[PDB]
Order: structure tokens, then sequence, then C-alpha cells
DNA sequence: TCGGTAATCACGCT
DNA sequence: GATTACCGA
């Protein structure tokens, strides 16, 4: 289920833990969304890592903290307010792991920053089709999957075939899973036969 | 294996299709298993490789001082597939208490009898490589112990499944080229390769997970007088501008043959913009330490520059559009901010202020200018390399190569004699070339003297 | 006389289809394997009866 | 002062014999047909001694092989 | 009624789903333009002329000959200014020039 | 000074409606507002009072939404802290086990 | 009509007859795992069910 | 041209041939409703003019 | 140990290894000095003759369809690059995707020709008389040393003009005024002010249409050789190059001081009609290595050469689509899934055509197996087939 | 949609101590004193007592049957 | 929204940019990616038609 | 030289 | 609507 933020940091759930095994820190705290560290000095998105502190500015001292653009909240005057309110003046705190137990030698980051749910999820996506309903006027699958309906393997994905070398596959895949009908065929006119 | 598929997992979708026929299902399993597809037909270098934290996990293995505990190594060996014996021994530097080393817990994954050496991208001090290179060459097997301790931390040398000296970065794995996992593919097998990639994963991931690897908002922090060092270059390169102003404007235009005043105008100033934003990025990283968890990343490479991490504390120099500066907008002025007819610096497409010091309301429209003409060249470049794929592919599908060593058209006209310039497999080549005489020797020679 | 990739894959493909069709397996037995798996241990035992043409 | 030959670009050619052309039929056992066809004109065939219906061999260098040779036709 | 009050408005409720507008953007009609140069020739000025309906480009161009073309709609073969300009209104010489 | 011809009134309404969500879009770069300007228009969230009753395609409903945190001044004054869309986090920043 | 039918971007050589729909596929999104080796795949148990 | 397979004066159609049914179909609209198919649809038009 | 010694241990176990290979292995082993003896002389030799068999190409592989995909990925990842490079004398030869496709499709036109001009044994170190070569190669009309054109009153008619400084830099020589007359019609002499009064003393022709006199002979003048675009001098490797700009090779390469042997160019077409075709062979292989490696990524030159040795496979070099390999010969069924068109095509070869078999497209289309990989091994089995 | 009965990070509860909150700063005190003087300790308790919409008013009302 | 009459595949380098006549009246950052990226384009938040 | 006409312009999905 | 190039006086 695709998560994003509003500053572009798009991803999908990678798994699901628990609340057992995870790093927590010097106080009531227990993270919830563990985000991968090296996308943050990759993409330039330092309203992040501002917005964090002002998460924690926010919550600790009462009042919503205006962050418009040009005229709102300043850089240094949120950091000292963090600073006189108990805690070290960059957001790092002591954390120690939940499999084992010993903290680890670094002071892990965190904040609260606002995400938010997007509709690319999972059970509208997955489909699997084994032998469907078909076209009436050729006599293969359909498409969508509200009507039952498979992938449909372009110029490109003949190529990408023939390139290995498999010769063998490429009939089964492309004919033998798919339309087969017999014929007969006349020998010195070349034209099709007509039973009756 | 996520560089052949060229994927990330925001959201994609990638199918499956069962192959059904007992001809194309034995046929599928010999050609096609992933192992057989290491090495890449591009460049020869190796394509299913370490990423993103398979790296930077592997240099907090390698540094010097990553002293592992008793417990620590041999939880760690159970998890990295591997099946050793009671032999963690023998607790190298018992000096505070008896706990290992990290160069040997990386020295049980390689196999018995390799010797490679070669420098890597962490090199800071060249003159001390050498030192290291000169002995090694003239005494090819010294002791181990006694002369390897005068190591430094960019120079890997391994002997005999042994790392001796060296740190572990992105040389050794990757998507483009290393040469550790490349030369275990053409000595020793296929299968053997699929677990040195299958146990170094494993191995690697652990210790970047039970040490840390954060990353906050300090990282990109200057101290007060680091910042005013750079002040000084930036109001200097803009009294340049101002006074190349007025050589043009009062006729001393001191003009190039090929290009008008105009061009040769443009061509001065903007030299001098960037050279102002490369001066200012190497103040920045001569100051901050290669200490933080936002350079480690930079130096080995993962997912980084050494330019976006000077675009953070620093200018963000000029904001140009395919060559130009910016000019479209109003009758001789861009925004209606500025008195027209100006060609100064400040007025026209050029920020001063970082990602942290908060850009101000004419940088941040110019700064959208810049933003719009990437986004455009996404969309318009790639409908253009879709249709030219699909004019080669479909003139020259036709090509095999016959037993004999000719490659023909169905007409049975010769194409090309005795395939590709007689005749080595460019999937299997070394870098172009051929039978690799340099490596053998050196190979042969060690194997048969060490003994 | 080492086989290439190509040859290597239509022998057992081959092998594999007459073995489902009848085809009396050589010592191949345990347990339980699907036509496909008994085509490979026989390879492995040189003991394949199918052999190429060179055309030269 | 220069010729087409003498250059960095253009490999140096020969024109063969009776008797090697039949020897060079029966070593690929191809018809005479099937061969890549230089015409008669562009000036690399036409200061030799240029005869349509003839074979005629370059000696081109490739920097992966070393030397490699690659038989052609002549078409009006 | 059934409605919330935050509901802007702007979209006719035709045949049961809702459908908007979206203000496709022109280009000035009644103006007058003067294009670039050396496309295939020389300078043109393009122009669009509507009233009640139809709407058509009627442009004054020039190739390197000094003709001074003038471009109609239906039948297109470019015609001369001179031959129109003398023909619709004005007959004197001196009358085209001033 | 005694040059100026007007003044301007606040410089902070430039961007538009739904770029007016990012909190501080004056630190990131350029590409990444963009994307986060396209992906307010798809989150899920309770958007207006009468879900219950009407009739459309496909609607979405989230149980629990919330105001956010630092954001702009602008969005009190448009409506979006009346019927928000997503929730508050408390995210850490460290590697996990890949 | 006719030359359309057999041509058009989307006629009858690359739309049904060299490019073709198959049958006993899937399609589903990806999220990692390093656990599993080099060449082995998850696949979900109601795509295994339905294959 | 080649004078078994190509004769020119056959290139001139005096007698028009008809594709069959199975090449042109009959969609349904709704439940009863049938749109004629498009090639359908102007051989019934030739017809009349004949 | 010696030279004998060596020399003829390679030379016995040639048979299997190359002719390349034979003076590259001798050359490194000679060359270490901390000599190794006899056994381990041939214990290298026959390794080296094992990894030359083991990477040889498996016969029945899928040369050209790994050619043309292994092109055709690293183009989808051409992102921006610093279009703002900092050379002066090269300028505006069109980096990136839009070259590729000018070296693919054959386009008589190209956009931007810049000939790269190499200098010989007497123009390599002079520095200003390889400047005067340069002005040789360059040649200036009378038009490009004005402004515009100012009318006179009633019968001079003509004036030169604003301005000179274009001789005393590069040095158009004065002189030349004089030289002027060089087969012309009237050619008066008479410099009072500097500038050449031409007197017409004729009737209705020319009357006042001063605008069709510089298409004429106001044009027309071709002071200098090789009758091309604008030069630059620059300085690499004690040699000067003189970047011209244009393409007018059979009166470049005749000039007194370009060394002739050594002239690349950024063309096509013209380096075929002159070099000839395996000229122009190196020309296409050349131009498309020069970009792959500016832009940071790498392609194999096996795929190199078979593209461009089958594209100079008729004498006359081919465009790649609608026009050339696919409309050449082939069946008419393989023209049919490209180029659609077949009202033009499918209909011509109606007339007079059989079509056997033997494509990739075909067998793919009708039902059969393809010829290329596993298609071409032939089996034989014989038949007592005792279990035991 | 009523106030959530647990955090969603720390379990406690909070829907009893929601309605006493809102109640004393619509009387102009501040809130960074009366989440003090309640039993609200850590900052996970108080991000989702302070940013809250109720709006099961609008909806309520509406019907359906 | 704004919209623009043209064709949407081939490209319009100069008419895909960002002008300095939208100041104030279109907004700079929101432009939906595809083959479109800057043919739709929004009102900005001040202004009067 | 010089004017004229067609014929061409990613992948998948709703 | 833009590139070409082949075709036509
Ligand atoms: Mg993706
Ligand atoms: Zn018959
Ligand atoms: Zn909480």
């Amino acid at each position: 289920d695709k998560f994003a933020s509003r500053h572009g940091q798009k991803g999908v759930i990678g798994l699901i833990v628990p609340q057992e095994d995870m790093p927590w820190t010097e106080s009531g705290i227990v993270p919830d969304l563990i985000v991968n560290p090296h996308g943050i000095p990759s993409r330039m998105t330092v309203g992040q890592l501002i917005e964090a502190i002002g998460g924690k500015v926010a919550s600790l001292t009462g009042r919503r903290v205006d962050g418009t653009a040009f005229i709102g909240e300043p850089e240094e005057k949120l950091r000292k307010e963090l600073e006189e309110l108990g805690f070290k003046h960059s957001g790092r705190e002591i954390m120690y792991d939940g499999i084992t137990g010993r903290r680890l030698e670094a002071d892990i980051f965190i904040g609260v920053i606002y995400y938010q749910r997007l509709h690319h999820m999972v059970a509208d996506k997955m489909h699997a089709r084994s032998r469907g309903p078909v076209q009436v006027l050729t006599k293969q699958p359909t498409e969508g999957r509200a009507r039952e309906g498979g992938l449909r393997f372009g110029e490109m994905e003949r190529d990408v075939l023939i390139g290995h070398g498999a010769a063998m596959l490429l009939i089964e895949r492309l004919l033998e899973e798919s339309d087969k009908t017999e014929v007969w065929v006349c020998e010195s006119c070349g034209h099709l036969a007509l039973e009756d | 294996v996520c560089p052949p598929y060229n994927a990330d997992f925001d959201g994609d979708e990638m199918n499956l299709h069962v192959p059904q026929t007992e001809e194309a299902q034995a046929e599928a399993k010999i050609l096609m298993e992933v192992q057989n597809h290491i090495i890449s037909p591009r460049y020869g270098g190796p394509l299913i490789a370490g990423i993103q934290d398979h790296i930077s996990g592997g240099y907090l293995l390698t540094r010097e001082g990553a002293y592992f505990t008793r417990y620590e190594v041999e939880q760690m060996l159970m998890f990295a597939g591997m099946d050793v014996n009671e032999l963690p021994e023998p607790d190298k530097y018992e000096n505070g208490e008896p706990l290992w080393s990290g160069k040997t817990i990386f020295s049980l994954l390689l196999p018995d009898d390799l010797t490679i050496w070669y420098r890597n991208k962490l090199c800071d001090e060249p003159e001390r490589c050498e030192a290291l290179e000169k002995l090694i060459e003239e005494k090819l097997i010294p002791d181990p112990e006694e002369v390897r301790k005068l190591a430094y931390d960019g120079f890997v040398y391994i002997q005999n499944g042994k790392l001796l000296s060296g740190a572990v970065d992105k040389k050794a794995y990757g998507r483009e080229d290393g040469k550790l996992l490349d030369i275990i593919v053409r000595e020793y097998g296929v299968e053997r390769a699929r677990q040195f990639l299958d146990q170094v994963t494993k191995l690697t991931i652990w210790v970047i997970t039970h040490k840390g690897f954060t990353t906050a908002i300090d990282d990109e922090d200057l101290p007060q007088e680091a910042i005013d060092r750079i002040h000084e270059i930036i109001r200097e390169a803009e009294e340049k501008v101002q006074r190349l102003i007025e050589a043009y404007k009062r006729g001393e235009l001191e003009p190039l043959p090929g290009k008008t005043l105009e061009e040769t105008l443009e061509s001065k100033i903007m030299a001098v913009l960037a050279e102002a934003r490369d001066n200012a990025g190497k103040v920045a990283e001569r100051y901050l330490g290669m200490n933080n968890h936002a350079v480690i990343m930079a130096k080995t490479g993962a997912r980084g520059k050494i330019l976006n991490i000077t675009q953070m504390a620093a200018m963000l120099g000029q904001q140009s559009i395919r060559g130009k500066r910016l000019y479209r907008g109003y009758r001789g002025r861009v925004l209606t901010h500025f008195k027209p007819g100006d060609l100064g610096a400040r007025a026209r497409g050029f920020v001063t202020n970082s990602y942290k010091s908060g850009l101000t309301p004419q940088e941040y429209f110019f700064h959208a200018m810049g933003g719009r003409e990437g986004l455009v060249d996404t969309a318009v470049r790639t409908a253009q390399s879709g249709y030219m794929q699909r004019r080669l592919i479909n003139a020259l599908q036709d090509l095999k190569v016959d037993y004999d060593g000719t490659v023909r058209d169905p007409t049975g006209i010769i194409v090309q004699f005795k395939y590709g310039e007689d005749g080595v497999d460019p999937m299997k080549s070394w870098q172009g070339k051929t039978v690799d005489v340099d490596r053998v020797i050196v190979r042969t020679l060690l194997k048969m003297r060490g003994g | 006389f080492r086989y290439t990739r190509f040859e290597k894959a239509r022998i057992i493909g081959a092998r594999a289809l007459q073995i489902a069709m009848g085809a009396p397996v050589l010592i191949d037995v345990p347990e339980g394997i699907t036509p496909l798996q008994a085509a490979l241990l026989e390879f492995e035992k040189g003991v394949i009866p199918i052999t190429v043409i060179r055309p030269s | 002062e220069f010729n087409i030959f003498d250059h960095v670009l253009v490999p140096e050619h020969r024109i063969l014999s009776e008797e090697e052309k039949e020897e060079l039929l029966k070593k690929y056992r191809i018809r005479i047909s099937q061969l890549p066809q230089i015409k008669a004109s562009d000036p690399a065939v036409v200061a030799l001694g240029a005869k349509p219906g003839d074979v005629i061999e370059i000696k081109r260098k490739s920097p992966t092989a070393g030397y490699y040779y690659y038989y052609r036709l002549v078409v009006e | 009624l059934g409605e919330d009050p935050k509901d802007p408005g702007g979209y006719f409720i035709i045949n049961g789903s809702e459908r908007v507008i979206v203000s496709i953007e022109d280009l000035a009609p009644n103006k007058t333009l003067v294009e670039r140069d050396e496309r295939q020739n020389k300078v043109v000025a393009k122009v669009f002329s509507y009233r009640h309906g139809y709407r058509a480009l009627i442009t004054v161009e020039r190739k390197k000959d000094g003709i001074l073309y003038v471009t109609i709609p239906n039948v297109p073969k470019p015609v001369k200014f001179v031959y129109v300009m003398r023909a619709l209104g004005l007959l004197t010489d001196k009358e085209i020039v001033e | 000074t005694e040059e100026h011809t007007h003044l301007e009134l606040m410089p902070a309404a430039i961007l538009g409606i739904p770029a007016s969500l990012v909190p501080y879009p004056e630190h990131n770069a350029a590409p990444r507002n963009t994307y986060g300007a396209g992906m307010a228009k798809q989150s899920l969230g309770l958007g207006w009072a009468n879900f219950r009753i009407r009739v459309d395609t496909r609607g979405h409903l989230m149980h629990y939404p919330q105001v956010p945190l630092v954001n702009s001044r602008i969005m009190k004054a448009v409506g979006f802290e009346d019927r928000p869309a997503g929730q508050n986090f408390v995210v850490a920043v460290l590697s996990y086990h890949g | 009509t006719l030359a359309q039918r057999l041509k058009g971007k989307e006629g009858r050589f690359r739309g049904n007859l060299s490019g073709k729909r198959v049958n006993f596929s899937a399609r589903t999104v990806i999220s990692p795992d390093p656990m599993i080796s080099i060449n082995e795949v998850g696949v979900p148990l109601a795509v295994a069910m339905e294959l | 041209l080649h004078p078994e397979k190509s004769r020119p004066e056959w290139m001139v159609l005096t007698v028009l041939p008809v594709p069959p049914v199975t090449m042109r179909p009959s969609i349904t609209l709704e439940s009863g409703i049938r749109a004629e198919d498009d090639l359908t649809h102007k051989l019934v038009d030739i017809i009349r003019i004949n | 140990v010696a030279e004998k010694t060596i020399k003829s241990m390679v030379s016995k176990a040639e048979l299997p290894d190359n002719i390349k290979e034979e003076l590259y292995a001798k050359l490194i082993e000679y060359n270490e000095k901390y000599k190794l003896k006899k056994d381990e002389i041939q214990a290298i030799i026959d390794e080296t003759v094992r990894e030359y068999q083991k990477a040889l190409i498996e016969p029945g592989e899928a040369v050209g369809t790994v050619a043309a995909q292994s092109i055709g990925e690293p183009s989808t990842q051409m992102t921006l690059n610093t279009f703002h490079y900092a050379g002066v004398a090269e300028i505006n030869v069109t980096l990136g995707l839009p070259r590729i496709i000018e070296i693919v499709d054959a386009r008589k036109n190209p956009s931007t020709p810049i000939m790269t001009v190499y200098l010989d044994e007497e123009h390599r170190y002079d520095r200003d008389k390889a400047l005067e070569v340069a002005r040789r190669i360059e040649g200036t009309t009378l038009e490009n040393l004005a402004r515009e054109e100012t009318i006179d009153i009633l019968n001079m008619e003509y004036v030169v003009e604003i301005d000179p400084e274009r001789l005393e830099k590069a040095g158009l020589d004065m002189e030349k005024v004089v030289r002027k007359l060089t087969g012309s019609f009237k050619s008066a002499e008479f410099e009072a002010e500097g500038y050449t009064l031409v007197v017409r003393p004729k009737k209705v022709t020319k009357l006042s249409d001063l605008r069709k006199i510089a298409e004429k002979v106001k044009k027309h003048r071709l002071k200098g050789l090789s009758g091309v675009g604008k030069t630059i001098i620059r300085k690499e490797g004690d040699e000067y190059v003189i970047y011209t700009e244009g393409s007018n090779f059979k009166q470049v390469l005749k000039v007194p001081g370009v060394d002739p042997t050594r002239t690349r160019t950024n063309n096509i077409w013209e380096i075929a009609e002159v070099l000839g075709i395996e000229a122009a062979r190196n020309a296409i292989i050349d131009e498309i290595v020069s970009t792959m490696r500016e832009q940071g990524l790498e392609v194999d030159v096996r795929h190199i050469m078979l593209v461009a040795d089958m594209m100079t496979l008729d004498g006359v070099i081919r465009p790649i689509g609608r026009h050339g390999i696919v409309g050449e010969k082939a069946s008419v069924l393989a023209r049919a899934a490209f180029e659609i068109t077949t009202q033009h095509l499918f209909a011509a070869a109606e007339r007079g055509e059989v079509d056997p078999l033997n494509g990739v497209v075909e067998n793919v289309l009708i039902g059969q197996p393809v010829p290329v990989g596993t298609g071409i091994v032939k089996l034989a089995m014989s038949l007592p087939l005792r279990p035991k | 949609m009523i106030v959530p009965v647990r955090c969603f990070t720390c379990g406690k509860v909070l829907a009893d101590k929601y309605y006493e909150f809102k109640k004393r700063v619509e009387a102009g005190e501040d809130p960074g004193k009366v989440l003090d003087d309640l039993g609200v300790e850590r900052y996970c308790c108080r991000r989702t007592l302070l940013s809250h919409v109720e709006l099961i008013d609008q909806v309520m009302v509406y019907k359906v049957y | 929204r704004v919209t623009s009459p043209l064709s949407r595949d081939q490209p319009h380098f100069e008419a895909r940019d960002l002008h300095g006549t939208h100041w104030g009246r279109i907004c700079p950052t929101e432009t939906p990616e595809g083959p479109n990226c800057g043919l739709v384009k929004n009102l900005a938040l001040m202004s009067q038609i």
C-alpha cells in the first residue's frame, strides 16, 4: 500500500515488524515509520528535516507552528525552543535496539512528519488468469480485469526471447497458450477446403 | 537482482508467466536462470551486484577500529549462511578483552587461494600507497604478520583467502565495475559466485543494522567562521560582474574574433559565476569531516555525490536553461522587481542562498524556471529513443552464427566472416580485449610458487 | 567433444519428453520427481543415448 | 600528391588471382553472387584495375583481433 | 436541501454526472502579431479574425524577392498584395501610397 | 524608497492552491515540490460532509483524519483545516534489516 | 474500412498477430526481502492457486 | 507482371467479392440492440446504388 | 632462458592459439625479471590456451538481436548533462541523443558539420604561419565585412563602410583590394577614401534594383580557398589543430599545408564518396564510440561493428528504416510489420513474387520454429536400447 | 470522526481527556499548561489531542435510514 | 485549470517553459507529468479576471 | 535550383 | 506541426 509525504518521498510498506522488535528511545517513544536514511541526502529535501523538528517543537510547546512560505517561522528560533524544553538541539537521541538490547553507538534522529495515504492500494492491481472468456472476432483473451483478460506481449517481448535463443518457448508461449485451429487445405490450388 | 530490471519499489508492476510443455520448461531452466546473467553483454562488468546498504555496510566492517566482541562475531556467522565449526579463532587483539578484528570475519567468505591487489575510491593520500606497492612487487610473498601491519585503508590486498590490508567500498560490488565479484566468476565457476553474493549480502546488512546509520539535520551545519569564508567569495565574484558590465557599456569590449559582443559578454560572465560556485564548494568540502553519516554515503558511493552535499550548505550556483541565462519575460527585465536594462548577477538568474538558509522570492521563482526544463526532457526524450529502438531491432533480428564461424542473412549473403573479428563473445571477454595474459601470469605463478 | 549450451538444452528437452511418453527409466528412482528432474540426473552420469549431429 | 591509400581510414586492397576464386569458394561452400558488392564508383576500387565480376580482398585492422580479412565483389 | 456549505459550485449536472468546462486559452482575437524569421522563408505577419462564428488566418507574408503575399483561406493560391488591394476599393496609385 | 511605483500584498501567494500545502517550500529542490503538489490531489481523506447521501462511481473515506502540524496560514483560509486528508506519524531515520 | 482494419498502429500485424494476449500469467506489485537466494522469487498463495 | 498469376485486365473489378459473416461480426449494444459493423454498413449502401 | 628458449616454446603450442596473442604473451613474459625457468613457463602457455578455448562463442548465437538492444538501452538513460562545457574551439556539435539518430539515419544534410583539420611538418610549431593556413581555409566575402548598406544620392550608388578592423588582427590583406579585378566584368581602379569606385556606364537592365546586385558579384566574391565557414585554432600535443566548420573535402585536401592523411570528419556521405566505402566503415564506427564515451556510459565495440558492417552491405550506405534495410530485399511478410504502408508495398509484390521461408519474423507469424537459437541442432539416435 | 480511544503508538486511553481539554481552551487558557495539568507526559500522547477535527457533528444531521 | 489547445505529443520547447508573465497569475509548480508536462497549468491564488 | 505531396511520432493500465 | 526526402518542371 503506497504511502507518500508532501515533499515527494513516495514508497511502499516493506514489512510490518511487531512492536517488540522496534528500536526505541530513552523515553517512552517507539517509532512508527523507520524511513531509509539513504534517501534524504540524495534528493535534497531539507524541508523534511526542518518539519521533523517543527513537529517536536509544536507538540511539546502547545501551539501549532506556522510554516508558510517566506514569512513563516524561521529556522534558528525553533532549535532554541526545543533546546530549553528538554532535548538536544538537533533531534538526535539515545536509542536502544529491541532484538538484543544495547545502545546503538550513534544518536538516531527522530521527529513528527505528516504523511498521507494514496489510492494505489494493492487489492485493485493483483489478478490472475488461467483460461477465461475470449474475443469474438479472433478468439484471443480480453482486455482489463473487469472483462477478465491477461497481458499482451508486444513487439518488445517477442524480441527479448529471441535474444536468448529460446525457440521452443517462443512457440509454446505465443501459439500453444493461445488460439490453435486445424484447417483442411487443398494441394494443387492452394485454397482452403470446405467441410460439409 | 534490481539493476537488470531497472526497478525500484515505489509501487511498480512485474508480471510472471509460467511455461508449460516439457520441452519449453527444461529450456527455461538451463538457458535462463539468474546466475548465468551475472555479467552483461554491453561492457563485461557485473550487473547483478550490491546496492545502497551492501556498499556502505561494508565500509563499517573493514574500518580500522571495527573490533567486534565475542557474542557479535558468533551471532553474525550464523546469520550469513556459512557453516564453519568451532573456529572463530584466535582472538587477535586481547589488549582490552578477548575480541576479534574486522578483517578476518570478512576473510571467511573468500576461497582459499585468491591473490588480488588494487586501489579504490577512498584514497586520499597517494604517497602512503606507494610504500606498500613497492615492497609487494619485489618480495612476492612476505610474511602476513610483520611488514603488512604498515597497511593503509585504501589499498585492498588479499592473499590465500585472507584480507591483510584494505577497506571494502564500491569497487568490490556495484552496478558498474567491481573487480572482486568480477574475478570470482571467471576463475571459480558460476555456482560458487552465487553463494559468495548470497553470504556477503546477509553479512553486510547485519553490521549496518546493529551499529546505527542515522543522518540528522546537523550533518549540513557549518560553524560561523566557515560561513564568512563563503561570503567573501560571493561578494568579489559579484564585483567582477559589476565591473564587466561597465567595460561593455563604455566601449572597452575586448572582443573574441568568432563571437559577437553580446556572446562574448555571456561567455566571460558565466565562467566567473561557475568557478565561484566550485570555489565555495571546496571550502565546505574541506571543512566538514569524513566522520558523519552523510559523507560516508558520498565517498564510497551509494546514492550520493559531493555536489549535492555542498549544494545544501553553500550556494546553489546559477540557474540556466539550455545554455542561456534566464532572459524570457517582460520587455527587457525578467521579473518586475528589477530595473530594466540590467545584466547583473543578482538580477539575471543567480541564486545565492542555500537549501538551509531560505530562498527569497526572486530566487524561488528563478528556481522553478530551471526545474521545469528538467521535467520536459524526460517525456520528450523517451519517445524518440523508443521509436529509434524499433528501427534497429526489426532491421537486425535475422543474423545468426553458423558452426564454421560465419554470420549470414536469410538469403545466404555473408555479412561478416568469422564473427566479430574472430571470435570471442563480448559477454565473456575482459574489457574489450582477449585472453588476458597479464592476469594469467601473476595468478598461475603465485599458486605454483606459493604452494 | 564438449557440448554447447544450445545442444545441452535440447538433449534434455527431447529426453524429458520421451521419459513422459513411456521409455523406461534408468537408475533414477527416489521417492517422487517431476519428469524434467529425471532427465537432469541422467545427464550427470553420462548415460544419455541421444547424440548430436555436427554439420561440417 | 596523396592517394586513397597511405591513410589511417583506408585499409589496403589487392586483386585476387584466378585460382583463388574457386579455392575461396570451396572453403566457405558459397555461391559467387553471395558476397557484399563494392560498386564500380567510389575510388577504392577504380585505381586498381577494376573489372566487374571479380573478388577483391581487404586486410582491415581491428583493435581486438589484429588483422582480419573481408571479401567483396564488383558490380557496375 | 441536501448539500454542504463548503461546496464552491461552478459545474453543471448535465445528464447526472457533474461536468465542468475547463477554460481553453486563446491567442488574443482581433490583435495582430509580428512573426519571427527564417523557418522556411522570410518574415510573415499572421493574424486571426472572427465575428459571429468563422475564424481564419489572413496573413501578409513575404519571401526573398519582395512579393508581399496575402493569404486567403478558400482556394488558397497565394495572391500578390497589389492585385487585391487595387481590385478591392482603391484605384489611384497615390491613394495606395498615402 | 522614492523610486517605486506600487507595493505588493503578501508575496507568499504566488503559488497555486495544492502547492500551498507544502510547508517550507523554499528549502526543497524544484522537482521534489512538483511531485508534492501532484500527490495532494490523490491522497485519501474526508473531503465533504455528504458522502453518505451521494451516488458517485467510487468514493473513499478515512476513519481518523488529522489537522496537520506545521503548515501555511493559507490552508486555514481555504477550508483545508476543516476537511483534511492524512495523519501524523512519528518517524525515525535509521537503516533497518534490509 | 479494410485498409484500417489491416493497419493503423493497432491493426493486424502488430496488434493481433505478432504480439498476442496470452494465458497463465499474473500481475501485481513488488516489495523487497533479503532472505531468499539470488535466483528465487516470492509468489503469493492466491496467484499460486490459480496457475 | 506474370502471365499465370497477374493478368493486367483482372485489375479492373468486374465482380466485387463479399467478405464472410465471421469477419464482420454483429456487436450487441445493451441487451437486444445490435450495432452493425462498419464494413457491413457500407456494403448495404453499395447495393442500393447498384 | 634466453630468446631462442622462450619464442620456440610458444611456437610449438601455437596452432590452437592466435596471432595477436603470440606477440603479446612473449613481450610481457620476457619483461618479468626475477625470472621463472622451465616448468612454470610450460604451465603458463598451457593455461593461456585453456582460457582462449573457454571463451569462444557458442555456435547458434543470436548476435543480431543483442546488438540492437545494447545500443537502444543506453539512449533511454540519456538525461541532461553538463551542457555548459568549458571549451572554446569545438562549438555547437549537438551532443546527446540527437546525434545518434543523425548517424543511424543517413540524412545527406546533417546539421552542424565540423571537420577536424590536422597539419603537416612545416605548419606544425610555427604560431603565426599556422594562422595564415587557417586564413587560407576560411575565406570571406564582402557582405560580412559590413553591418548594413546605405544608399548614395544620385549616381555613385554604393560605398564600403564599417568596419575595417578585420584586417589588423587576422590580416585580410589590403593588397587584395588591388587583386579584385580577377576575371570580373568592369573593374575600375580608384581608391580615394579607401573604397574602390566601380562605375556602371550602361542602362535599363540595371536602373535602381540595388537588391539584385546583392546576389551577383557583391556576393560571388571568394577571397580565399576552401569556400566554407569559420576556423578556430587550439593548442594540443604541440600541434596546432584547425577546427573549422562545414564540409568541402576534395578542395580541403588540396590546400598547401593541411596534412591530408589524418583529417577526420563529422560527415558520413562525403567520406563515402571520396575515401571509399570501407573508410566510411571507420567513420561510422569511430563516431558512435566518441558519443558514448563523452556521456559517461560504455558500449562494447562488438555491437558497433555488427551494425556498421551491415549498413554498407550493398556498396552504397543505406538508412535504417522504411527506405533502407527493411525496404531492401527480404520476404514480403518481413516488410509487412515494419513500414505500415502496405497498399504501397504489399500490393506491389503481389505481381510475380514467391515467398519461401527462413526469416525470424515469418515463422513466428505462421507457427514454425525459428532458425536461430535451439532450432539449429539436429539429433540422431539408435534403437536397441537395453535398460540394464 | 470522534477521537481515537487509544493513541497510535503509546497504548493509553485519551477520549476521557479531550472534552475536558477543549472546554478549558475556549476560555483563553494556554494549552501548554492544560495538557501538563492532566496526565500527558510524552509527546506521542500529545500529538493526537492537539490535532483533531471532531467532524461527527456535520455528517450526523445529513441522515440515512 | 487553464488548458492549452496544442498537440499533446510533439515537443514544444518554447511553449512548455515558464515565462516571466506568469508571476502572480499562474502557479509555478503544479503541472501533471506524462505527455503534457506543461500544457495544462493552474491559476494563482491572488488574481482577478 | 525548385516546389511539391504523403508517412512517420515509447510501455502498460482505467 | 515538425522534421526530412522523394518526386516533378
Ligand atoms: Mg517504479
Ligand atoms: Zn484444389
Ligand atoms: Zn503516542
